[PDB]
């Protein structure tokens, strides 16, 4: 999946929605302004955490090379596949790489940034559930890392 | 694919009993250890001269059964590997056999069969029996034992070194002094090296009886230096024992906390939300059908990627341990928030009434 | 029934001294153990040839006294069981004798008497003396010792296995190396099995003196491998010792907390209040005399049953241990309640003055 | 003590005082409303705990089968006899199955949901107190579990 | 009485170096211990036959010096007792000698002198030398060592009993099994008692070499049961060691708290204030000169007595240890006081503005 | 002075690898220790008679290599000392050689060379080989090992003394009792001193086999007293082991806190600010050019000196450990500040509205 | 020092100042009222502690037998002598039964219910101070227990 | 560097700016008044700590002998050289007596009473920095202790 030049131009056009002034950088102001226009309400500390994940210069900005790297990579990297698989394993006590559909539903809608019923319905539909009702989450992780 | 369901379920079951045994799965592993160990003991007893015949008698049968069972288990495991998706098709199977310990097992099995076949340099074919012990060393997944021992030894290095140093000094000194006393009367203590042999075999508390002091001066000196240094030569065991016990207790202390929780659950959610950006019915509407302003959806995806990366980090961090100073930190946060609340009351009273 | 009072009180006293005695009551239990142990030692010494006569002389008298005392105690205990209400009347007595250890004792006593009677296969009647040791094993109520040892062993399994594994490896290696050196000069090390016997008897620090190295190379190798592996063969004792000590200390720590308290006291109250719904003078009034609207009292009883069930649960829960994070939880509750109080002030100031 | 059909009908009539709408369920609203009409004042968390003790479906309700089971059983079960006896044993240091009348009086009126003087007077009258002043509480437990 | 000052100061100094010394004072005690121990060793060596002469030679001089030094020290200590006020005048001196260990010393000294005098039943006069060891046992003030050991043993009784029980069982079993195997070939294992002797001398790891297994079955059985039970026979040392270490650490933890403080200081103050009620210049005024209304001063004294008794109790309580739940208690007190303060604000705002 | 840069950097590097080795620097140190150990063992084996020739053969070469290597290292280190500023110029070099261990090394080297030269009282020149062990004792920088052992021994003195005392008593008693029993039958126990030798060699678990009980009474007594006292003679090892382990853990606990921090950073700042009072461009202005009112700048400097002294003290204090009662102290400070804030609100409401 | 009948009558007259009603008991009301009339200001919890030290009946009162016992005994008992001596020993690190005049002065005026300068001056005057400046506190304890 | 009499007179003239009344002592009032006139704002607890560092009499004052001792000594004493060198060693993990210019800059401007950029610029200029960018702080300590 070599990154092509047209794909780079489409990332550039998204990057320019944040950096409307043409300064080549995205700060918490530019990021948070676009987000709130869509009806999101991040906090300042959440905007700083987000920028810090890709800001190698440590000056509180995202530049286009950092933006392009994040967009090209998504979740395809091996670190993402391993950590997501480690998160499922927290809820796999048997150690057999399986989790019950009903147990997945409980964790997704009752912990963390809970999924809505419709979100979790789409998630269980997308996993090829076995007839017992058990989900092989390691093949679920490869579908999100492909 | 119902039958395919049953096939895959069975495959996963056997792979679990072999690769990650738990509960009743350990029963099969104990039986294999009993077989390898019996083979070893039979070989050793075969070394004797008076028992060579019966030893080889039993060894033939046991070695044959061993070869058959281990070949069968190897084939069954390399097949069962099919459960996990990593090793699918002969491509994945071969990728599996690339593992180090798997190739080690295959080598050992081929070698055992070659030995039995050559049975029909006999001494070398014998000596090659010691290879079985590899089937025991392999049970240690990733040298866990060595790593644990090394960690605990390194943590206490200072005390161990002190014990060994002082003990060595006491040994030198006591050996010299006793040698001075028994030099003439007793024939054992002919030279200094003999006195050192005695000193070691005593201070360690082995006590063969090879050499013992005969003259009362030597006996008093030995009693004194023993009741002084025997404790030095026995410290390492005590130090390491207490180290292991304390480490186990403290670890079992971390498990009660269950601090990591929430981060793992949120990571799966941020990953699903990012993934669903590109396939959800939420985006299969006339509104989203991309042609006029593609960047809007790209910007929405870029935000979900950033949140996914925040959730992955918070998830990885959970593994790291946390200090007991959190209570001070919550008081600092709680006090500061409340002190700011009284200020906001004070400013409003001063605004309205003045 | 005053005399009946005294009867029941005495019964309970003896049942307490026998069943679950504490403090000064243990004096009788210590005496029984000494009587059994003396019987055992006398039997063992009877095994010798030179002392057979006097041994049997004393054994006759001791065994007779033993049979009489234990028969008497059995009868007295099966009677004293009458105190508790579970075993009343011959029905309850027989229910009592159904216990496992009680039937074990009765069997042992009948067997001892049958042996002495047959005294007037003599070797089998002798060998059957070992049964007495059951009267010692019975003192362990519900195998407490085995369960404690098993728990502490399982908790530390990893370290124990590491110690045994590394020690076994060092033993194999050192035995082989010393055998290589002493093979020819010394006659003890005739074969490899002999070298292994030496290695075990050496590394364990038993040191019979059966076989010892004679050539200086062997002596240096033995000194090295000893001062290296003797500590490995002595770890299990240290590990288990520290484990036991830490467990005892930590347990003694929970007793100081006295957390369970209040729940046990409330359970008795909810049970009494429920019970008294059906017999209290509070319900023996013209008002409650049930004929026109029976459900009102039934509803009141249903509420007391629900509260009883809440109190029983809270009571069972108290047994479970509690974490040290309660202080954070009380600060969270305290801060939240206070922050809500400042809000209620703020809203009222904003309501009146605006 | 086989549960008879007339006994079932009397339980049904009590159950219907809570569930006046005929919905077949008792929530915190129905339970707490009947309780406060009698002058009791449970909290919401106390009403949830009470319902949770018999709500197997976990949906916050009591249905008639659960109500009937609780009413038929009362304290007669072996779990109740054992736990009540364990509660007395907390206050029996001797381990002889006895507790002093004066010690029972102190615990009943000074700990927990304290008994009034008249309540505790009836309780000590009902236990067949010995002439010393010591109470055999295990036969006291069987009278409440009979 | 300046010279009387110097006299009393010297007296107190010597009494301190005798009754309870610190730093350099302990040097004198070490010298006394060396003298007693040398006398003991000389006596023991005198027991031998070949060394009787020189032994008695040295013993005469050493015993004479010992008698003189200990008589002198006894006189000096019974004099130095004069410092403390309890024992003043011959009345108090005799009261002092009533102590148990003081009379023990006087008896030992008189007996030693009588022995030496009789020197000019000689075997009994010899045997009476063992009395010196009392001069060592006396150093233990109030059997501190025995009490410490007893406490730590009682606290761990359960584990010790478990270890001894399981070890005894393993010993019985292994002895029986080995006896079965060596019964015929080897002559050592003639009877069961011999096998038991072997089993003890092995499992304890003493290993005399008296009896050892000769047949390979016996050797394998012994290796197994050894590597299984040697750890059981070595637990008590490990358990007690960890117990002692943990107790020491935890105690040293209590000293850092320094909780008792303030109560001791306040007690002296309440005692002085009560005492001064009857002698202070504050009460030597025309106003207080008692003739018209004596009760007023008596009432003032009664109040000071009650406060003294409160201070004495609070002082005795400080010795008792305190829990780590005090932080929860201070938060409870702090929250309650603050919540009551916001209520007092709320009521005043509601009073003025309404 | 670029080349001077490289020179100084190399100098510092070698001085670091020699004076304070860390990480891979220890590889050179291990080689020096291995070479010193090889020399000692060769000398000892030279003591034997049968191996004198080959021993001296190898010893000549090894001793020559040793002398050359250690001379070279001495010269290189005394040069490398140049890095630190303290020892510059031959003045500083000589100041360096004044160190104790440096002069010790120079003496040992000169002595070794003199011995080899005299090679061309030969027995004294031999005996002087033991000096090498000083090159091992020197590795202990400032007797760290002795100090650690002494601290841990002193902290536990009470338990150690109790163990030794009770063990000695049990030894005396058991020896006497066994002697009474074996006095006549067995020839070993000829006198009491022999029984004491046996008692020590048994209770310590050495077990030579020299003397053992022969009569069954003696055997039962020995079994009892062994299974009673062997644990006493093995306590010191367990006590000291647990002491060392606990000390290590608790220390490793203090490092996690990282409390000292901020004070060291502030001290450098106060020192720089004081120093810069006399050289900063901030004071090189017409305004500061001192002629009319010199005291103003002196007063400013006096204030910086006082602040420097406050920072030095706070810095030295950080090294001292801190208690876990700080949380109570922060609640006390936080509550007091907040309670004072509600008072300031209350007073202002009462001022305006009244 | 046999307690005489005239001494008993003088204690009775003091006791009657507290118990002015003739009820034979002293509660916190009677005790605290007399104390505040003299210008003292005990708290309620301090009045309860004081009464509790001599109230064997545990009903919150002092009767005349308890009052007489306290007044006859003062500090003369052996428990008082031992505890006071133990309090001095807290500040005797040498263990020689001595304390410095200056150290006594620091503890008396800086800890606890601090003595005034004049109080502590009278206390140091009353101890027969040695020429060095060291106080033998065990003979100081016997003067307060005589 | 023998302390001369003219140097003593210049210290006396500075001392008299604090002690303007001629009482021979400097309290927190005199010290803090001169400091605030120059625009400093110490707290009362900071003024007490400063005086306590040189007040041997413990009465809360500085007299001229104490003032002269502090002024004559500055940082030249061996205690100052050792403690300053120990402070640098906190930040020398290698143990080689070196610290990076950039690491010194971070510690000086981010911890404690942070140096301004210009202060820290002068400090790094004054240390003879090596070409790598590493500072030998032990010769830096001798320049401040000379
Ligand atoms: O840290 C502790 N506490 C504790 C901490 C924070 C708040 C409350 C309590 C605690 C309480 C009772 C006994 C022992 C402890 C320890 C250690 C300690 C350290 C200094 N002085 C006394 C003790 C160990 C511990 C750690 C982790 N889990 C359990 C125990
Ligand atoms: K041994
Ligand atoms: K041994
Ligand atoms: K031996």
């Amino acid at each position: 999946d070599q990154l092509t030049e047209e794909q780079i131009a489409e990332f550039k056009e998204a990057f320019s929605l944040f950096d409307k002034d043409g300064d080549g950088t995205i700060t918490t102001k530019e990021l948070g302004t676009v987000m709130r226009s869509l009806g999101q309400n991040p906090t300042e500390a959440e905007l700083q955490d987000m920028i810090n994940e890709v800001d190698a210069d440590g000056n509180g900005t995202i530049d286009f090379p950092e933006f392009l790297t994040m967009m090209a990579r998504k979740m395809k990297d091996t670190d993402s596949e391993e950590e997501i698989r480690e998160a499922f394993r927290v809820f796999d006590k048997d150690g057999n790489g399986y989790i019950s559909a009903a147990e997945l539903r409980h964790v997704m809608t009752n912990l963390g940034e809970k999924l809505t019923d419709e979100e979790v319905d789409e998630m269980i539909r997308e996993a090829d559930i076995d007839g017992d009702g058990q989900v092989n989450y390691e093949e679920f992780v490869q579908m999100m890392t492909a | 694919s119902a039958a395919h369901k049953r096939y895959r379920r069975l495959q996963n079951w056997v792979y679990n009993v072999l690769e990650r045994p738990r509960g009743w799965a350990f029963v099969y592993h104990v039986f294999i250890f009993l077989l390898v160990f019996s083979c070893l003991v039979l070989s050793v007893l075969s070394t004797i001269q008076e028992h060579q015949e019966l030893a080889n008698e039993c060894l033939l049968i046991l070695e044959f059964v061993m070869i058959v069972v281990f070949g069968l288990e190897y084939i069954v495991r390399v097949w069962s590997a099919g459960c996990c998706c990593r090793y699918r098709g002969w491509q994945g199977r071969f990728r599996f056999a690339r593992k180090p310990f798997c190739v080690i097992d295959f080598i050992v099995f081929v070698a055992s069969v070659a030995v039995i076949a050559a049975g029909t340099a006999t001494s070398a074919l014998r000596s090659m029996r010691f290879l079985q012990i590899l089937r025991m060393v392999r049970m240690d997944r990733r040298g866990g034992t060595w790593k644990l021992l090394g960690s605990v030894v390194y943590a206490h290095s200072k005390e161990l070194i002190t014990a060994w140093y002082i003990g060595f000094l006491v040994l030198i000194f006591a050996s010299f002094l006793v040698y001075l006393a028994e030099k003439d009367a007793n024939s054992d203590f002919s030279s200094y090296a003999d006195s050192l042999w005695w000193g070691t075999i005593t201070l360690t508390t082995i006590g063969y009886g090879d050499k013992t002091p005969h003259t009362w001066l030597g006996r008093v000196l030995a009693a004194g230096f023993a009741l002084l240094g025997i404790s030095f030569f026995a410290l390492p065991a005590g130090i390491l024992g207490s180290g292991f016990a304390l480490k186990v207790q403290e670890q079992h202390r971390q498990k009660h906390f269950e601090k990591r929780r929430m981060p793992a659950a949120n990571l799966i959610q941020a990953a699903w939300r990012l993934y669903s950006t590109d396939m959800s019915r939420a985006y299969l509407t006339a509104t989203w059908y991309d042609d006029i302003m593609p960047a809007v959806k790209t910007v929405i995806r870029s935000i979900r990627i950033l949140k996914f990366l925040v959730a992955k980090r918070k998830f990885k961090e959970t593994l790291r341990p946390y200090d007991v100073k959190d209570v001070i930190e919550q008081y600092s946060a709680g006090h500061l928030d409340m002190l700011g609340r009284i200020k906001s009351l004070q400013t409003r009273v001063d605004q309205i009434v003045g």
